[PDB]
């Protein structure tokens, strides 16, 4: 499952009116997951405060770098609400 | 509203986002003036000038009143309200009555608007039909006895304080429906903003053209709707 | 000269109004509460 | 009825003179019919009890006294409607 | 008389305290059913634990490089069921 | 700034009394429990 | 066109002796243009101090994270002088 | 701009407009930055 | 017409994860064409 532990951000800037990168850890010293796995809806739920009114730290265009157990991709958040999903980049 | 949410350690803190918005009063002026001829002085039992100064004060302070009923009656009302808009209670079928105080108070609760000083305009018809609600005269339900004093005009319930406003050539409370239904507000204080730039000022003043003495009296003020959600409105049958 | 309407200006407050929302802590002192903790964990034990 | 009762004080409040000394005209028949309201007549709403005294004569609802007017040789309370329909006075003490 | 004071806030039933929990950003008391019904919650005080280690941190600095004031301020707690039979939930009709 | 810090003091507030709220409603409630469950009240047909 | 208030920095690093990465929000919530429209030539004009003498914030190689209405790419700064050109990644 | 003009005794003043209007200036931040690493403090005799 | 908030602000600071002082001012500034009968502009060849 998503573990805050290994989820980092990426971008320096705190303006708001443009997008945030992360970089998450799933290899084997992080969750151990495939991207497959991280990648499927509703994986990054836990990450948001009321994923069901769309309120967290992710945003719409996001961009998250994820590093799977298997392998690595850059990934981008689409929907934030009623389930967090990403899409290839 | 801020929110407050989780971050690893050592990780960025990530804010989330407070919103913010502006609200704007726009601001008039009225006057209540008369005049009083000297040539009345020796002719009266009465002292004309400070009739009419009496007579003006009240002139503005009635339309001082019809600003802030204007403002708050001017603002939109919907039965499934949006943070921008102020919660109404459908007419239905009935008057004013128990059920409708009741979903009147549930929308201050839900909304936190229930904290402070909250107040209920109401018109003569509408303190008419509440007289008849057991909940509101009966001594077992409150501990008072309005029936034996001045009515609704001051009374507490549910921590809200009614206000019975009478009828206003300015205007007073307004109707609709083809003045069928009739309007209540339920106000919380800190909803409503009112820029008094001039509440009452004036000037007394001997005109030797006029051999008249003008008494001039003039109000500066506007009200603006700050924040929807501590605003209900509640409408019922004039003839119920 | 009614023309100084094309000069008037405009006022900004400098008290801000929040929205209505709740000030929180509304369940404090419902529950069982230990105060001052350390740790990661707390653990109640429980007999049957 | 009751009801009459209250459009009459709306209309008292409605016209800004429902302050001060008010006082309330009737007859006989209108007492009669204003006995049987049950929020004159019960100590759920009001403090006094009438009908352990004068009945509607002398008493004071929403901050009015009633006055009972009897049948008077020199007219009395006039009545309208040949003579079906009686009238009844809310009065202002500043009014008259 | 609840209808003198704020209702069923803070009301006292049964040697019951009620709390009205408003709406809230963060979820409130949670809905069921599609939206359509409430859930309410009977909890005895022993029934859940609270282990509160901070209740309000807080630091305001200056942040030369976003040249912005950083108002950043802290809570650390958890709970737990102790026991789950002093717990009892309601479920009820928002429109009815 | 003063503004920002009596909000986000609310925040945290507010987020104290959804700890509780979340921990209440996170137990498993039937309508015949065991010794693990809360009771239940089911909604029926009714409000309140 | 181009908005500062869409414009973020990426790169945390204040070492200017290598490159930059930036962020643009041309999404629904920001420009609410086409990838390819933020990538055409001198768009990013208006961040720069004088263009036509190659001073402002970007750099020659500046990665250039561009998220369109559409889609999103990596893109790179080509040329800062007389015009701000870019080119995928 | 006023003008000064001319009138019959005990005849009331007539006075001549005088028309206003009003510029607006947009204002703009800039900012103007260096870093000086601790590593060039004991290695520059310039106080950098 | 020049409007300067201000002239010329500024902070320096020490940045601790960056093992650097970071000098940094800024002004605040905007300025109008109050009337532009004030104005004249004159243009002439470089190379005559």
């Amino acid at each position: 499952a998503f573990g805050i532990n290994y989820m980092g951000r990426v971008s320096t800037s705190a303006n708001n009116d443009t997008q945030k990168v992360w970089i998450y850890n799933g290899t084997a010293t992080g969750s151990n997951e495939t991207v497959a796995t991280i990648a499927a809806s509703g994986y990054f739920n836990a990450f948001m405060v009321n994923v069901a009114l769309g309120k967290g730290p992710l945003g719409v265009g996001d961009l998250i770098i994820i590093n799977g157990n298997d392998a690595s991709a850059f990934y981008t958040v689409q929907t934030i609400t009623p389930n967090v999903t990403v899409s290839v980049f | 509203e801020g929110m407050a949410n989780q971050k690893a350690p050592q990780d960025d803190i990530t804010p989330m986002n407070v919103s913010n918005r502006d609200a704007e009063a726009v601001i008039e002026d009225w006057y209540a003036s008369e005049y009083a001829d000297r040539s009345f002085q020796n002719k009266l039992a009465v002292n004309a000038v400070e009739e009419y100064a009496k007579l003006c004060a009240w002139a503005i302070g009635r339309r001082a009143d019809q600003i802030n009923i204007d403002t708050i009656a001017g603002a939109t009302y919907s039965a499934t309200p949006n943070d921008q808009q102020g919660a109404l209670v459908p007419v239905g079928t009935t008057g004013f009555t128990f059920e409708k105080l009741r979903q009147a108070h549930r929308w201050l609760r839900q909304r936190s608007a229930n904290r402070g000083k909250r107040t209920v305009i109401i018109d003569a018809i509408a303190e008419e039909q509440l007289l008849n609600v057991e909940q509101l005269t009966n001594s077992f339900y409150v501990n008072q006895k309005i029936l034996d004093n001045d009515g609704l005009h001051g009374m507490t319930f549910l921590g809200m304080n009614f206000i019975v406003i009478p009828s206003m050539q300015e205007g007073g409370l307004p109707t609709t429906g083809g003045g069928t239904v009739g309007r209540a507000f339920f106000i919380n204080e800190m909803a409503v903003g009112y820029a008094q730039s001039e509440r009452l000022g004036g000037d007394i003043s001997w005109e030797n053209i006029k051999t008249s003495y003008l008494i001039n009296m003039w109000m500066e003020a506007g009200a603006v709707v700050i924040d929807p959600k501590g605003l209900v409105e509640v409408d019922y049958l004039l003839e119920p | 000269s009614l023309a100084l309407s094309q000069i008037e200006i405009q006022q900004f407050l400098s008290e801000a109004h929040a929205e209505f929302q709740s000030e929180g802590f509304l369940l404090q002192g419902a529950v069982r509460t230990k105060s001052g903790t350390k740790g990661s964990i707390v653990h109640f034990p429980v007999f049957g």
